């Protein structure tokens, strides 16, 4: 019996011996809540089998382009996000699309650009935090740019990438080279995010 | 890991922005040609530089 | 700005250090 | 009997002699819950054996590549992350890929830069700690170079 | 500033998001048109163009 795996095979049997005599479904339907995958068993003879897989593949894409018109060397705000309470009693946050900007021109083309952004938000309006408060998925880049006055450019930017794998195998068995994935119950994790500004 | 990149004047500043500018861009359009083979998704691909 | 800090013991002459071009203006 | 191994006989004995005659799951099923092995029991006439086995092994790679384009002796500051609340009444605390630098350039080519950097993390956002408010998994490194 | 008589743009922000996630069977789910039969798709896409 493993863990890596959706469910163990003793609320699964148990759930199926308390469901005889028309039972409870209680207990067996909160096992299976979050379980997906293929979950597939066999009895050849006396030896019972359970083979447990699903792959998760996941794709977001983003882009905002807030733009602003402003007289140099005032600051612009741009907000398009909202106004929720934090605790400290509470405060309101602007936590939405926000571009605060203060251009500054040089006689000529060129654009110094003092940029405070970030594209933050409240997870879900239903759900709540470890914490106390709301929390704040953001991302941010405040700098000063200096950029050609037609030419589009790099404020910033993360590329951040995460594998994660597991097993829980058995030690000697587990390591056969093929047959081995029979022993083996594999969890496998990727992600990417490519942001640029 | 940290590696500087010096921008004396503007016209490096162009090339060191449109290579990310680009590489961002190819990158969008390589995800297009893999959405498009598999059908019924979009991932919606930054115009080329200076088009708006 | 650090630098500035240093040359006033020297002038203790006329300092100040632009933070943004980072240059030291003596007189 | 061992406890380094999952679980003990007396528990699993207990279970299967409760579970008899349509007896309760609960307790047994709360044994078998992070159960994770090879447990094969053996009859050989009156001695019993049971085998206890896993090996769990584990991989992980992460690589985050956070640029930022500043004037000199400007600090810019660069954040991909997030604000969660820290006791203290509470807090805000930026916690996720930051960058913050103040870069200083030197006449020719070579850049000193005052890094303030970290990738941080508020475990899982619905799960507890053993203290009070919310912990972080961080790594940090500020210095001139 | 802004000319007696002209209709200006003050500021605006056009987002475009989406979300693509599937809850396949690893192999079984790759098959270029069957594995659509293993595979629990859910994508999502939104537009907000807003200008002043």
């Amino acid at each position: 019996q493993f863990t890596n795996a959706g469910p163990g095979i003793g609320s699964v049997a148990i759930a199926a011996k308390d469901y005889k005599d028309n039972g409870t479904t209680t207990g067996l339907a909160k096992l299976a809540e979050n379980f997906n995958g293929m979950a597939a068993g066999f009895y050849q003879g006396n030896w019972a089998m359970l083979v447990t897989a699903l792959s998760t593949n996941t794709k977001s894409d983003i882009l905002s382009t807030p733009s602003i018109v402003t007289m140099d060397n005032k600051e612009a705000s741009f907000n398009v996000g909202q106004e929720v309470p934090v605790q400290t009693t509470i405060e309101r946050k602007t936590v939405g699309t926000k571009l605060v900007l203060t251009p500054q021109i040089n006689e000529g083309d060129s654009v110094l650009l003092t940029i405070e952004q970030e594209v933050s938000s409240v997870g879900k309006q239903a759900t709540g935090t470890d914490g106390l408060g709301p929390t704040f998925d953001t991302r941010t880049v405040k700098n000063a740019v200096l950029v050609k006055s037609g030419e589009t450019v790099v404020l910033g930017g993360l590329m951040d990438e995460q594998t994660k794998e597991e097993v829980s195998k058995v030690p000697l068995l587990g390591d056969i080279p093929v047959l081995g994935y029979l022993f083996r119950s594999t969890s496998n994790n990727t992600s990417k995010r490519n942001l640029m500004v | 890991f940290i590696r500087p990149t010096i921008l004396r004047d503007a016209n490096v500043y162009s090339g060191i922005s449109s290579n990310k500018y680009t590489l961002f861009r190819a990158q969008q359009l390589d995800a297009v040609a893999q959405e498009g083979y598999a059908t019924s998704p979009d991932r919606q691909v930054l115009p080329e530089y200076g088009q708006d | 700005k650090d630098m500035v800090e240093v040359l006033k013991g020297v002038s203790s002459l006329a300092i100040s250090a632009d933070e943004t071009t980072n240059a030291l203006v003596i007189t």
